């Protein structure tokens, strides 16, 4: 007996891996300027990051849910309605964006996600999209890692007049998930 | 886990003594023993005096046999080490430990110390 | 449409849950895998694998090269243990930092017997008489050799073979031995002692060491997956 | 991990003769498979699948370690130096064959780690490689740990204690004077570039300190002879000269 | 003809078990701090105590529901969106949690279910998490009883001018219930 | 995706539902039963168990040790009963703390008969005879022998058999008899009469006891789960 | 429950004789076996598994009663205390045996009780266990209840009325003599420490009051005879000495 000790079963936890800042404001605000933009790393935890160490290689479909929580900021009585949100998920190494007005933004081959607030977190699967055979966790030769894409978010809804602070959680789920050579842990912090 | 701080150690004189103590903390000095070693500076750890808690027997190293005492109180947490007739090879940088029991050896013993310095011979 | 009803658990999002997903990208031409040498299927499987132990964390000793390091010195006849480990994997600084302790900080509970294999690193010219000894969950620490001597125990002949396996047996209680950090666990007693004393050949250093190896057998599991990390 | 008593002393020599090379072994047996995995297949072949010698270092009572790195060591090696060179592909296996002669007068004990993608001492995740391309790339002479590679932590920040997770073997002075290490290409792709990328690490450290009678030989020498198996690199490329 | 009077069909009923207190405040409310902490018992309530209490052992597969509800504290006409919560059942002797901010509410192990308001109450199955092969209503030798971990909740969205208080009400249906020897029942109060 | 539509019901939480919910800690090792004896089916089965009835709480007697003890003392050859018991299981304060009348108080309806047996405590060379006696739903208390001696009876002699089993046939209206609080359901008669006086050998004390048990019969049922709790 | 009715007298003495041991009972018809299992496996065998007596207490028209743990009980009895002491496990099945004898000029009645888990008066829920290891040890000699065990309360905060859930006999003077209980091994675990955790709980109450004509014993003397049945304890540990 021994199942739930798996290596599927070892990473089938839902880990967060960052929180994301965005914001609705109706002037210059222009650090969130209602977009953040996000390089898909594990390596901004810990938890997660650790977990992964204790192998060399892995190979891993990548499961995605996004959790949005909103709230007003300056002690108004200003109101809002319901907002939508633009989750983007940039296929790896393609164009950054940066303004959340810019072209880049109407991604003809990259995906994208409207999630209406107030429902059930978002959530989506990306296959195992390694460059190699297999993801490097630790690499040696001549960081950058592998790559996984990048995460960008912007309030659709136009700029109200009271401003609204949102935050987007993502986690992780490996999937289906195959490992390679093992290596001794990270005893110290990293 | 457990991290006790040892107590006592300063720089005294040839023929002199000097009390000393660890303070428990993960759990209650009673069931690990505890124990001394003075590493004397550029040579091996060297073992000294060992006590079990909850049985209390006492082992002395030959070098320091008879001069030396121990003593524990399990229920103040800490263990007392009473050094005695101390000379100028005594100097040596203390420490204590906590083992199975009450058995100087090298180790067989978990959680050590800080190192306490006790310069004996301070007086030329 | 059909007729349907909402029940509890809707909208939410449960951690653990094992749900389908809209696919990002579709058709996307996923690169095959290779046989890469070292797939790992469980967990448990790491613990097997023999790893070396650092029975000396003293003071100075502890977080360098002599950690591993046994020194048989040259002492008294005094059945004073040659090493003494309590085998409380994880409720005991030594073992918990073998492979074997740190994939058991990653769980509540652990059954079944480990082996401790000890390589004996000394000038082949010497020989004497070893005692490796164990003793059952509760019993005090066997002090004197004549007490170590009762236990399962194995006499190990250094002149004849320099390595060593003795077995734990899974002598405890309950059905899942717990991992966690307990008041006395119990708990078994790894120890060696001098059955003799340490024959020497014409002039060698007259001092060397022993490394120390656990594992876990195919015998040994894990339930209730906890964790930490900070 | 490896718990094994073969004889002790000798027994019967069994040289190894491949191609122009030939190597006396101790014995022969007593060999481990990494991971359980021979070196195969996905052009000189048995011209240049020939073990060579690399230069032999000086093991002393205050040595830290030593360590390799494949295929870069084998980098001046005749014909497997050349096809290396002249080819932007390249994959193949290794017989590492560590051989540690003393009496039965001497004692200590050598951990030969085979270790894949062995990144050396640089704790900055958020960046490997670090080290410029010559100084990671010592070629035969080898690079050395220190008390830049620190002994316990196999310099890459991680407990030499479990080192014992890649394959290995430990040449102990009482039982055998040799180690043999059958290494399968390792890599993430099906094949890569030779020149660039290293695919194992050759470690050896003292694991017991060397210790010699009354007045013997000061110290004594450890050597490491490799052997290419199953090599292969595309394609004919540029011929330069 | 005796159905609706076997074990089963005995407590197959949702009981009240606690009711956890939390709220938002956009201050210094560390009683509450957003969070609260509770030691999954039975013993807390009576009626469901004194129906397990009728037998010695039992082994039941525990299936939890979550009512939350929300209210305005100050007489104010101030507003809010709204809001998620966290629900953590930490497994069995683990990190307990203080603050609502510390590492142990990233729970790499330990499950979590984010709750948005508005929807049908929350729902788990924890399967017989018990030690030994029953759980002991009543323990003889030498309370902590049995144990079924703790719950922990807090309010996710961030501190909204307008302070907002909540309470999840917790409810224990056992399933699949088997139970062993049989005391005489507790007569006085507990 | 497929045509849905809501209907009365959704998201309500149900207390009494039987639906299936997400599995908090997917693939745990969950530990094996083992039978340990005294396994409970149904709670009806614990009633068939027979258990001691206090037929005396008087204000001294009741809450004590003597609230079992039914004390044959030396009274008169009046037919005044020598002991009544009022067969309202619930609705009579005696019957109602046995395991019986307990799980009698978690229902609104029973069926089914009854079984009163007692237990002579009385010193072997002792002998004389009574006479247990039951009396349809309604009928006044049959306060002399000679009405008691009408209805279903057993005359019990002392010095053959200690014990005395009386079953209370199920003789009702309706088909569950209301296990509630009601004015004045009925409900037997169970009592015992001095069928002729004691007779008592040498010099024993003179007195002693008879203690008694009820318990259910497999014909016993219950339904519409009630409560309380304070 | 026990509504028996055997002989009333006595017919025949059939003797048990279980290895070194010697009982001669009333006759032996009329024994409990608790939830219908006898006990059974899950090493000195029929040398261990043998009835030890108790002390013999005394019953007068004043006792409140008297109680029992087990193992406990039995921890001084020669090879069953000695494997319960020199194990770290242990489970074990009983044969309870109370024998209280008079004549036909006595009278009473006496319920032996089994208790599984009998843990006694600390209304202290928050917190069983409570009575130091040595008080809610009392070995051989037992504990008595008083009207720290409450009588009518079985000691447990349970009505006495309802202790015959447990598995019992009831020693009524008129009719037997003797109890006769067989108990299996009741515990939440395969097999666990008998040092530690008590198994189960004899009670021995007066359900009805002792009354003796005119002038004869002014007091009867009961006895407990235990015996072990299928006894396995793990693992050969220390034999400290």
């Amino acid at each position: 007996s021994r199942s739930e000790s798996s290596i599927e079963s070892f990473f089938a936890r839902g880990a967060c891996v960052t929180i994301m800042t965005v914001d609705n404001p109706a002037s210059t605000t222009n650090k969130d300027k209602l977009f953040a933009v996000w390089k898909i790393t594990y390596k901004d935890t810990v938890q997660l990051r650790r977990k992964l160490e204790f192998f060399t290689y892995s190979r891993f479909d990548m499961e995605l849910t996004f959790v949005v929580t909103a709230n007003f900021t300056e002690t108004n009585n200003g109101h809002a309605l319901n907002q939508v949100y633009q989750i983007m998920y940039v296929p790896p190494g393609a164009p950054v964006p940066e303004k959340w007005d810019d072209y880049t933004w109407q991604t003809s081959s990259n995906p994208s996600i409207f999630y209406t607030y107030g429902t059930a977190p978002a959530r989506i699967s990306v296959p195992y999209v390694g460059i190699s055979n297999a993801y490097s966790h630790f690499y040696d030769g001549f960081a950058s890692l592998n790559d996984f894409g990048i995460l960008a978010v912007r309030v659709v809804n136009d700029h109200n007049p009271t401003k609204v602070t949102s935050k987007i959680r993502v986690y992780l789920k490996p999937k289906h998930i195959r490992v390679w050579c093992p290596r001794p842990p990270r005893a110290v912090a990293y | 886990q457990v991290q006790l701080q040892e107590s006592g150690g300063g720089s005294v004189q040839p023929g002199g003594s000097l009390t000393l103590s660890c303070a428990a903390s993960g759990y209650a000095v009673s069931r690990y023993s505890m124990g001394w070693f003075r590493q004397a500076p550029g040579k091996e750890n060297e073992g000294v005096a060992a006590i079990d808690s909850s049985g209390v027997g006492t082992t002395y190293a030959d070098s320091v046999k008879g001069r030396f005492t121990i003593s524990r109180d399990n229920a103040k947490d800490t263990v007392y080490l009473r050094m005695n007739s101390l000379k100028p090879e005594d100097t040596a940088i203390y420490y204590c430990a906590s083992g199975f029991g009450l058995s100087l050896s090298r180790y067989t013993y978990a959680y050590w110390g800080q190192g306490t310095q006790v310069t004996v011979s301070s007086h030329h | 449409g059909l007729p349907v009803m909402n029940t509890p658990g809707s909208n939410q999002y449960l951690t653990a849950d094992n749900f389908q997903s809209p696919c990002a990208l579709p058709e996307f031409d996923v690169t095959p895998p290779i046989d890469i040498p070292g797939e790992v299927k469980n967990m448990m499987e790491l613990a097997e694998i023999d790893t070396m132990i650092p029975f000396d964390l003293s003071a100075t000793k502890k977080n360098t090269m002599e950690m591993y390091r046994v020194r048989l010195s040259d002492k008294p006849h005094t059945d004073d243990p040659i090493l003494c480990l309590s085998l409380s994997p994880a409720s005991d600084p030594r073992l918990s930092h073998t492979m074997l302790g740190e994939i058991l900080n990653y769980y509540t509970h652990w059954a079944g017997s480990l082996k401790f294999t000890f390589l004996f690193c000394g000038s082949m010219m010497a020989t004497g008489k070893l005692l490796v000894s164990y003793a059952p969950p509760g019993a005090d620490p066997p002090k004197k050799r004549k007490e170590a001597m009762l236990g399962t125990h194995v006499i190990w002949d250094i002149g004849l073979q320099s390595s060593c396996t003795m077995v734990v047996p899974w002598i405890s209680n309950t059905t899942y031995r717990q991992t966690i950090d307990d008041s006395f666990t119990e708990g078994g007693y790894i120890s060696v002692f001098y059955q003799t004393r340490i024959v020497v050949p014409l002039s060698t250093p007259r001092e060397m060491d022993i490394l120390g190896f656990v594992s876990a057998c195919n015998d040994f599991s894990v339930r209730l997956l906890r964790d930490t990390t900070h | 991990s490896p718990n094994i008593e073969a004889c002790g002393y000798s027994d019967r020599v069994l040289q190894l003769t491949l191609g122009n090379s030939t190597i006396t072994t101790q014995e022969a047996a007593n060999s481990v498979v990494a991971y359980g995995r021979w070196p195969e297949y996905l052009e000189p072949d048995v011209a240049a699948c020939r073990f060579y010698t690399l230069d032999t270092v000086s093991w002393t009572k205050e040595s830290r370690g030593w360590w390799w790195k494949l295929p870069d060591a084998l980098r001046d090696m005749g014909l497997f130096g050349q096809n290396m060179y002249y080819h932007y592909l390249g994959r193949s296996g290794y017989t590492v064959h560590v051989q540690c002669n003393a009496s039965k007068f001497h004692q200590g004990a050598l951990g030969v780690f085979a270790v894949p993608e062995m990144c050396l001492a640089g704790d900055s995740n958020t960046t490997t490689m670090h080290t410029s391309y010559q100084n990671a790339n010592p070629g035969e002479k080898g690079g050395t740990f220190t008390g830049c590679p620190v002994d316990y932590l196999l310099g890459n920040g991680t407990l030499l204690g479990n080192a014992f997770v890649f394959p290995h073997q430990i040449i102990n002075l009482r039982t055998n004077n040799c180690a043999t290490l059958v290494l399968p290409y390792v890599n993430s792709l099906s094949i890569d570039s030779m020149v660039k990328h290293n695919n194992w690490g050759i470690a050896i450290l003292p694991l017991a300190p060397l210790n010699f009678a009354s007045e013997s030989s000061p110290e004594i020498p450890i050597t490491l002879t490799i052997a290419p198996m199953c090599c292969e690199f595309n394609g004919l490329r540029n011929i330069t000269l």
